[PDB]
């Protein structure tokens, strides 16, 4: 996160760390959607141009964290992946279209003060909150500056959704229906962004109807971190929802 | 700068 | 593109 | 089931330091 704040304890109990077994190392953020499933960006597992292609075991999930780096002895929980499911039509070749994957934990985790799943949107919740101007919230333990570093605690920032056309006009990349961008305008005089290490993290909204938190997006990609005239791009979780249900009453 | 994970994991 |  | 209700905030009725910024943006 660039231009964030330190999260408060228990502010994002669904936040999850993807942790490198060896070299032990922070891979990306993810989110807990049930006691056995985690959602992340397909590009934290499989990214062929960078030679990245992680397996169920080069991998470890860390839940209920606050500290980026400390083993948080009676708060965090660590699990093992039973399996990984990548969107069959994820496009690493040109723009990360469909940047989404599901991770099924070997054993379910138990909920607590620091661990609780985020809700997945319904077609009507999605309908009313996904509007240019509405803010959402991104959390991560990534880069604090485009290039220097890494924070000591979970960082947080609130950003506004931007209209598609401005989104498309900020870059040469081809934007699809499964993406949405976010951030302030150079003239809004407020700023902040997701950055390296934040990927696979959740972009969330609080529903004013039921007072519940909804995961609307997954941090996917950007072009620099916090540059004027650029925005962050997020997977549109509600558009990918059929794919989610399906892998869940399939292998769940 | 990672602290140590318990080996059981 | 910068995968984040 | 009880998704998106935070044990340390919604469940005890405590608001975090910046949710109001989001809620005020829902126009």
């Amino acid at each position: 996160i660039v231009e964030g704040s330190d999260a408060e304890i228990g502010m994002s109990p669904w936040q999850v760390m993807l942790f490198r077994k060896s070299p032990q190392e922070l891979l990306c953020g993810a989110s807990l959607i049930s006691d056995r499933w985690v959602l992340t960006a397909a590009h934290c597992l499989l990214y062929p141009p960078w030679d990245k292609n992680f397996t169920e075991n080069d991998l470890l999930v860390r839940i209920g964290k606050h500290s980026r780096t400390r083993y948080e002895r009676n708060i965090e929980k660590i699990s093992m992946l039973e399996k990984i499911y990548i969107h069959p039509r994820y496009n690493w070749r040109e723009n990360l279209d469909r940047d989404i994957a599901l991770m099924k934990l070997k054993k379910p985790v138990a909920f607590s003060d620091y661990i609780h799943p985020v809700c997945l949107p319904d077609r009507e919740t999605a309908a009313s909150l996904l509007q240019a101007g509405y803010k959402g919230r991104v959390t991560g333990w990534g880069n604090l500056k485009e290039t220097w570093g890494q924070p000591s605690v979970l960082q947080v920032v609130n950003l506004p959704i931007v209209e598609r056309p401005v989104c498309k006009d900020s870059t040469r990349i081809r934007i699809t229906d499964n993406m949405f961008c976010a951030g302030y305008k150079p003239d809004e005089g407020k700023r902040g962004d997701a950055c390296e290490g934040d990927s696979g993290g959740p972009f969330v909204m609080k529903s004013p109807f039921n007072n519940r938190w909804y995961q609307m997006g997954i941090v996917s990609w950007g072009e620099g971190c916090d540059r004027d005239g650029k925005y962050g791009f997020y997977t549109h979780v509600f558009r990918l929802k059929k794919w989610i249900q399906k892998v869940i009453d399939q292998f769940g | 700068d990672f602290e140590e994970i318990p080996e059981e994991y | 593109l910068d995968p984040r | 089931a009880d998704c998106g209700l935070r044990p340390l905030f919604e469940k005890k009725s405590l608001e975090d330091k910046t949710e109001r910024e989001l809620l005020e943006s829902y126009i």
